[PDB]
Order: C-alpha cells, then structure tokens, then sequence
C-alpha cells in the first residue's frame, strides 16, 4: 500500500436488565383471608422464589460497577487546547446539555424508548395491585456519564499509562505516534501527515452522528432487552385470567355461592395453577441473566483492553489496525467507537528473499526487499516508502547457495566515502 | 416507601387503622424525599462517603456515630483529581 | 429446603403417608396420595432446573481459570489488567478447596518528574528521530531516554535515525547530533 484510511465505527453490548420484586399472597389470594389461610398449607414456595429473584436484582449493579467504574479517581476534561489538530467536541460532555451528557450520548438516549401511586388512584397500575413491582438501578443515569468523561479524559490526556498507575501527560501527537509504531508504521508517517490525519479523523467522527441521526433500528440490542422485560410482566398479568379445571377464574365468585367444603377444591385449583406462572416466570429471567452477565463480562474486558490499552488481537476492536477507543453510555448499555488505520490505494512490485553481493547473503532487518524494475529498494511492508540497500538495513548470514530465489545486486557501505 | 410523595404516605397506607407504633413510621421531622420513594427514619446528611447499605437512586445508607442513627447520603464516585496538559511537557 | 419441603400437603387432607393409609380403604386414599405425589415430584424437578442453572456458572469460571492458568502462568500476557494491576512480570498458583488462587506478580511505575519534549531534532537540513525511547530537555541540554524508566543519554547517530527535512515536522528544535566515530 501507498496511502492509508482512518475508520471509526461502533459497537454496541448490553450490560444489565430491570429488576423486578414479585408479591407471592397479593399476587395468588388478593387481600383475601380464606385464600392466604389455604396457602399456608402450601410449602415454601413463596421465599424461595424472593431469594432468586433477589440474587438477580443486586448482580445488576455488580454488572454495571464491573464496566464503568474502572478507575475511581475522577480526572476533569481540561479546558479544550489543541490537541494536534483533534476536535474532540461531540464525545466530550457540553457545559450547556442536561446532566453534563455529550452530543453522541444526546443522539444515543433519544431513539431507545424506555408512575406515583398518586396517579393510579392502563398496564402498569394493572400489574402494581397484583404485587408486581420493579425497583430502581442504584447507579443513575448522572453518575455514569461522570465516569465516562473521565475514562475519556484521562485517555486523550495521558494515553495508556493511566490504566496501570499514576497518570503521566503526553503531548497528543507524541501519544499517535507511539500508536503508529505499535501497528508496524513509523513516526516520520504520522509526524509528516498530521493535518490530513486529524481532518480524516474528523470527517470520521462527523459521520456516526449522521447515521445515528435517521436510523431507526440503530441500537437494536438495547431495545429486544426493554421490550421482553415488559412481555414477560404483561403475561404474568393475563395469566389470570385461567381458570386452571376451576368452575370460575374469578375467587369472588367461588367464595359467594359455595361452602368452605366445597370451595376448597376449587380453590386448591387455582392456587397450584398460579404457583406454576410464577415459577415459569422467575425461571426464565435466571436465564437470562446469564446472558446478561456474559454480555456484561465481554465489555468488560473490552473496555480494559481497546480504551486503556491497545490490543493485538484481530477484530477484537474493530476492523484494520487498532489504535485507540472512545466510550459512551447508552441505556442499558455501552458503546464502544472504535478508530482503526486501513491500508490503501496499492502497488506492484517484484520482490527477493536475499541479495547475493560478493560471496555473502544480506537479508533485511525489517522491511523487504522491491524492484522498480531495474533498481532494488527496501521498504517497510505495511506503507511504501523506499530507501537504499546498505549494510544498516541488511545483516549477512551464510553463502549463496541455500537461498532459492537469491539475486545480485549490491550493497552500500556507508563509510567507505569518507 | 416505592413510589409515593412524603405527604400521601398517611393516605397510601391507612396510617390511621394501624398500631400506634407503625404510625411512627408514617410522620414528619424525618421525612426524606429521594428519587426512588419517601424514606422515614434516617437522619439526611450532607456529606458523600461510600456505599454501606445501597437504597437506590444514587442514595446509600449507614448506621453512625454522631448516639447513634442511621444516617442517609448520597454516595461518591472516586476522589478528584486533575492533570497538567500541555503541547511540550511529559513526565517520566 | 428439599428436605423442609416435605412437610407440605399440597391439598391432601395430612402431609404424612401412614396417616392417609390407616384411615381410608384404597379407592378414598388414591385421591390423596396422587395429590402428594404430584406435588412431591415438582420439588424434585425445580431442584435439577436450579442445579442446572448453577452449574452454567461454575463451568464459565473454571473456563476463565483455564485461561488464565495457560496465560498468566505459562507465559507472560500483554493483555491489559487480565492478570494484575500494572505490568504483568509472573504469576504462582495456590490451590483452595473447590477453587483456585493466583498470586499476581507486578511493575508499578513511581515518583515521577516533569520534562520538556520535542518530537524531532534539526541539526543541519536533516530530522532526527528517536529509535526507541523520548527526547527530553533538562532546562538547556537534551537527552534521549526510554519512556518507562529516566535514564539519559546522548542523542546520537546511533540513537536516531533521520527521514526528511525540517519544515513538515511541527514542533522541531534545534540541537546537535554527535558522530560516535569523528573523533577517531
Ligand atoms: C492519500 O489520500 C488522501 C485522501 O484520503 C489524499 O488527500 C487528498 O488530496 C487531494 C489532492 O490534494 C485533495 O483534493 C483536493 O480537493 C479540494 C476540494 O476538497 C480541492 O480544492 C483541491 O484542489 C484538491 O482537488 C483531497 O481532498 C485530499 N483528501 C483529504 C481528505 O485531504 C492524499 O493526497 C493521498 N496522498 C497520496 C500520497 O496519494
Ligand atoms: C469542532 O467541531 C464542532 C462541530 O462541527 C465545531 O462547532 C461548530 O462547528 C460548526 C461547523 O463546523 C460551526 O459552524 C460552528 O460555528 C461551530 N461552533 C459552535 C457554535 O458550535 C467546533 O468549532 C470545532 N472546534 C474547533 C476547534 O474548530
Ligand atoms: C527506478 O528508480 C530509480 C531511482 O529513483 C530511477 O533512477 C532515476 O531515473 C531518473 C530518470 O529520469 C534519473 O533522472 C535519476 O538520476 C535516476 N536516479 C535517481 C538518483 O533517482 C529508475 O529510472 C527507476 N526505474 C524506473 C523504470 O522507473
Ligand atoms: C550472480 O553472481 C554469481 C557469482 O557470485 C554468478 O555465478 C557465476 O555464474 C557463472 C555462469 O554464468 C559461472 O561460470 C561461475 O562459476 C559462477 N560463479 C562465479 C564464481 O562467478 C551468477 O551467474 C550471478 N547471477 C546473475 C547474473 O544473476
Ligand atoms: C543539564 O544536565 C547537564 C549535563 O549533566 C548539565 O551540565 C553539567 O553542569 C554541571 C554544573 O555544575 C557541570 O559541572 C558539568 O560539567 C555539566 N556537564 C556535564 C558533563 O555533566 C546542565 O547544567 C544541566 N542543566 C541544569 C539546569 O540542570
Ligand atoms: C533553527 O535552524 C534554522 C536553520 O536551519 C533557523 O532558520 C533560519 O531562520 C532565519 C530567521 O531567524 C532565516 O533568516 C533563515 O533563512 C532560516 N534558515 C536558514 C537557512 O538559516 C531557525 O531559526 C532555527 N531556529 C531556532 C533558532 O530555534
Ligand atoms: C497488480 O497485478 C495484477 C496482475 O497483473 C493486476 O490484476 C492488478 O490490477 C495490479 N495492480 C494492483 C493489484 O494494484
Ligand atoms: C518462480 O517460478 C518460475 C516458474 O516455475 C521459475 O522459473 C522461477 O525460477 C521462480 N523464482 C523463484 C525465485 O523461485
Ligand atoms: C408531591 O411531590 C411533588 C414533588 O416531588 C410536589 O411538586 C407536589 O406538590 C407534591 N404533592 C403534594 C404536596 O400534594
Ligand atoms: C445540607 O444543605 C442544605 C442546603 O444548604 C441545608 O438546608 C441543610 O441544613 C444542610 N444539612 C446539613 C447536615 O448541614
Ligand atoms: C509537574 O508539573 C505540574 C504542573 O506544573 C505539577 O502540578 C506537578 O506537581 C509537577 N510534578 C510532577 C507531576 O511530578
Ligand atoms: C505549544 O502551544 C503554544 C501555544 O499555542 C505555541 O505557542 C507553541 O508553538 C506550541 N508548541 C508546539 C511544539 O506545538
């Protein structure tokens, strides 16, 4: 390749659900003393549905400390300087904008569509006589954007040395160059190319906006996280309409025309098919919470690896040659912009293991080896840039026989002028 | 209590057909109103420490010294701090 | 609570099953057994879907310690906080009753100082760059150090090497480069 691309783009992980406290009497007998006094014969199966329940209420919060709260010490966005030539202006939060959130986080919050008892007196005030109740996140909405604009203030400022010690400033372009030299480029590219560097990554930036701006179905896994904890609520509430073999679904009309002797078999009828509902229902958010758990592991490690460091692994952080990440929060959820070096427009060359000059075999230290037909150069492999073959780019090894392809040129010595 | 004002409690909850001592849960002098519900009983503090027993909202709560009480705040992320940007500085 | 959820009668008339044979013939007691037997069974069953829900769990963490066995103990990892706080150096494991314990060993950085920092050197027509570390400036000389750990040298030939000329660079200063072999 002969020129370069820098890409930005998104991903997006889930990392927790709502929480959720079931009323086991409310919701089977209803403030009824006939019921509730049949069902205390019953077993357990009243606490042992609270203590699962429960279990998967206060892991939420671990879910969410584990991904956000990665360092706890606050660093403030300094006042915007230059930074090279980045304009770093839609990701960092806006004085003006309500609860100190960025322009991205503005965008995100909107397409994503998520009462005081003094209202109820529709669904939802169906499902809270019934002892459905779902309680709030411990961590609000103002609390992880404060951790977000430091994660990603304490990056552009210090690099990756703030996630394994102390912070320690950096100029932002010496802070790209190590970045480049850490995918195989050298600094002189980067130091060269600064202006059309920084207007790529800005034209970049300035293109997730637009997407985010007329695409409905954007953060699509965010939203099947929101809609199947409100089916699974508005099922548990339609499932009493059974009557599971009873004369009536209702325990009115079963307490007003018949005796205790022979209402207590249908009774007992409708109590063991409202125990089933339930159960089904608390099994099914154990799994899954399990994928939640999972999806909230995965962007924990992402974040620990893309935005605090810089990964090696392939595709772990995008598309190309990782070089840096930026967070942002969405509800229930991250996500993750990602900036990547793509190689370019590319050439044809002819190319040769070793060079055979006198009676000895030169192989490159770094690059390889090319031809422009009747010249031979040496390049590095991932940007073509050529200079010319002398015994600080080669070292010597054996005789010119085992090399296959072996051709003969020669070798400049640098001192042999002077 | 979940999701009621700090002047319905004695209306939600039929606080005039209970004991004499649930009614203490039910009055003034101690009223809190969080974001997740009215709290009663706990002792409003202005300070940030960490989390001890996690109510919700953004709100923790403690049992402290002062006697004794139970003391409610507003829990706090980590310690400030700041660092000097400059285009020809580093530290080593 | 498998145990304790034997005192339920699910609708049957005792939770005891010799007192349901000793005071009704066969055809009056089937009524009742078949009620405790169907609510006897459903105990069993949410037991297995828990275990199973459990043991789910437990095979993701020693998947995890797998991992970490093979990377942070075998080898050394260059993925970022995966086995440590810092720079990872080595790691022994501890063996603990139905889990396992890793001993982390780690390099912190410490007391730092402030410097002044260019990114290239112009000595005559020619850009300098470093090969490994950083240029620093101690108030009037500069030096070339690695970035890690302060430790000064001479900017050198053989500490820099040059790649153009000294307009496209930004902020470029100007110092002198010494050959190492002038004087011979
Ligand atoms: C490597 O690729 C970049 C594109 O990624 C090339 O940069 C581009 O350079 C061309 C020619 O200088 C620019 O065209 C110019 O467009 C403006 C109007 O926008 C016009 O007024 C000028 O007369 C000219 O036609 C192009 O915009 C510019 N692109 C960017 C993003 O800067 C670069 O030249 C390539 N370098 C090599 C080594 O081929
Ligand atoms: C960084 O980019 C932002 C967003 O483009 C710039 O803010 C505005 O940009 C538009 C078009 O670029 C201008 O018309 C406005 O005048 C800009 N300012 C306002 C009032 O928001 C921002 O200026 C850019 N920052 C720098 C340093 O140029
Ligand atoms: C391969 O590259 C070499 C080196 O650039 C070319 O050699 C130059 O050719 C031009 C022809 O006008 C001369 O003016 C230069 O003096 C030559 N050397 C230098 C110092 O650049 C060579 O011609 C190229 N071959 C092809 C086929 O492009
Ligand atoms: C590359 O150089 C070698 C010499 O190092 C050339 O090898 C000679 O080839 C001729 C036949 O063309 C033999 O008679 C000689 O014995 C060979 N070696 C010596 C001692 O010169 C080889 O041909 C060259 N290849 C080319 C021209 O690409
Ligand atoms: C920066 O470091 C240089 C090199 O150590 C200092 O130069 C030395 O200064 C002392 C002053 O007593 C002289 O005795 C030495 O001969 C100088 N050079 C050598 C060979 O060390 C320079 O003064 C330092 N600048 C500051 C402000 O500390
Ligand atoms: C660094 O060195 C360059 C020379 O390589 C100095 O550039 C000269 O600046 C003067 C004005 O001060 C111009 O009249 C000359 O044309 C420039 N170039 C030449 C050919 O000398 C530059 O000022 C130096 N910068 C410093 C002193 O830090
Ligand atoms: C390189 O050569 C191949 C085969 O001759 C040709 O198809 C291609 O267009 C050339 N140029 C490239 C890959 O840039
Ligand atoms: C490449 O393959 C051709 C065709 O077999 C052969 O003539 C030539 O010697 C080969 N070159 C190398 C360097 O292997
Ligand atoms: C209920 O509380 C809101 C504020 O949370 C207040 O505006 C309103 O007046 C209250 N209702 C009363 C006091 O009846
Ligand atoms: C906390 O601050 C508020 C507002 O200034 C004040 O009214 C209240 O008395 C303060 N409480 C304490 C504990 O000082
Ligand atoms: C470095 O400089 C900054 C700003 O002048 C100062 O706050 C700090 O104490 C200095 N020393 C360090 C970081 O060791
Ligand atoms: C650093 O910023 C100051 C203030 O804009 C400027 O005068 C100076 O030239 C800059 N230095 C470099 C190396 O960019």
């Amino acid at each position: 390749p002969t020129n370069f691309t820098i890409s930005v783009t998104t991903e997006i992980l889930p990392v927790s659900m709502t929480k959720t406290s079931v009323d086991c009497t409310m919701y089977i007998c209803g403030d009824s003393t006939e019921c509730s006094n049949l069902l205390l014969q019953y077993g357990s199966f009243c606490t042992q549905l609270n203590r699962a329940l429960t279990g998967i209420a206060v892991e939420q919060d671990k879910n969410t400390q584990e991904v956000f709260a990665q360092v706890k010490q606050i660093y403030k966005t300094p006042p915007i300087k230059d930074f090279g030539g980045f304009n770093f202006s839609q990701i960092l939060p806006d004085p003006s904008k309500p609860s100190k959130r960025s322009f991205i986080e503005d965008l995100l919050f909107n397409k994503v569509t998520l009462k005081q008892y003094g209202d109820c007196l529709d669904l939802i005030c169906a499902q809270k006589f019934n002892g459905l109740t779902v309680l709030p996140p411990l961590l609000t909405d103002e609390m992880i954007a404060q951790y977000t604009s430091a994660l990603l203030a304490g990056t552009i400022t210090s690099g990756w040395t703030f996630g394994a010690g102390a912070a320690l400033q950096i100029p932002f372009a010496m802070q790209m160059a190590y970045r480049f030299n850490g995918i195989g480029v050298t600094q002189n590219v980067l130091y060269e190319n600064q202006k059309l560097i920084a207007n790529q990554f800005n034209s970049a930036i300035g293109k997730i906006q637009d997407s985010l701006s007329s695409t409905a179905s954007a953060l699509g896994k965010l939203q099947d996280v929101v809609n199947q904890n409100a089916q699974a609520l508005n099922t548990l509430v339609k499932q009493l309409s059974s009557n599971f073999g009873a004369i009536s679904s209702v325990l009115n009309d079963i307490l007003s025309r018949l005796d205790p002797p022979e209402a207590e078999v249908q009774i007992d009828r409708l109590i063991t098919g409202r125990l089933q509902s339930l159960q089904t229902y608390v099994t099914q958010q154990l799994i899954r919470a399990a994928e939640i758990r999972a999806s909230a592991n995965l962007a924990a490690t992402k974040m620990s690896e893309c935005v605090l460091g810089q990964s090696k692994r392939v595709d772990f952080c995008g598309k190309g040659y990782h070089l840096m990440s930026f967070p942002q929060s969405a509800p229930h959820g991250v996500v993750f912009l990602h900036v990547t070096y793509v190689p370019a427009q590319e050439k044809n060359f002819t190319t040769a293991p070793a060079i055979c000059h006198d009676g000895k075999a030169h192989f490159p230290r770094e690059g390889v080896f090319v031809s422009n037909g009747t010249h031979w150069f040496v390049t590095q492999r991932n940007f073509y840039e050529p200079q010319i073959i002398t015994t600080d780019n080669t070292f010597v090894s054996g005789s010119c026989d085992v090399v296959i392809g072996i051709v003969n040129n020669t070798v400049y010595d640098p001192l042999q002028p002077e | 209590y979940q999701d009621v004002n700090c002047t319905e409690v004695p209306v939600a909850i039929h606080a005039d057909q209970l004991t004499p001592t649930w009614r203490v849960y039910s009055t003034g002098s101690n009223v809190f109103q969080t974001r997740a519900g009215c709290l009663i009983g706990a002792e409003h503090v202005n300070n940030s420490y960490e989390c001890d027993i996690p109510i919700g909202a953004g709100i923790c709560a403690s049992y402290q010294t002062q006697s004794q009480s139970i003391i409610a705040y507003t829990m706090s992320l980590g310690a400030e701090n700041s660092v000097a940007y400059s285009n020809n500085s580093i530290a080593i």
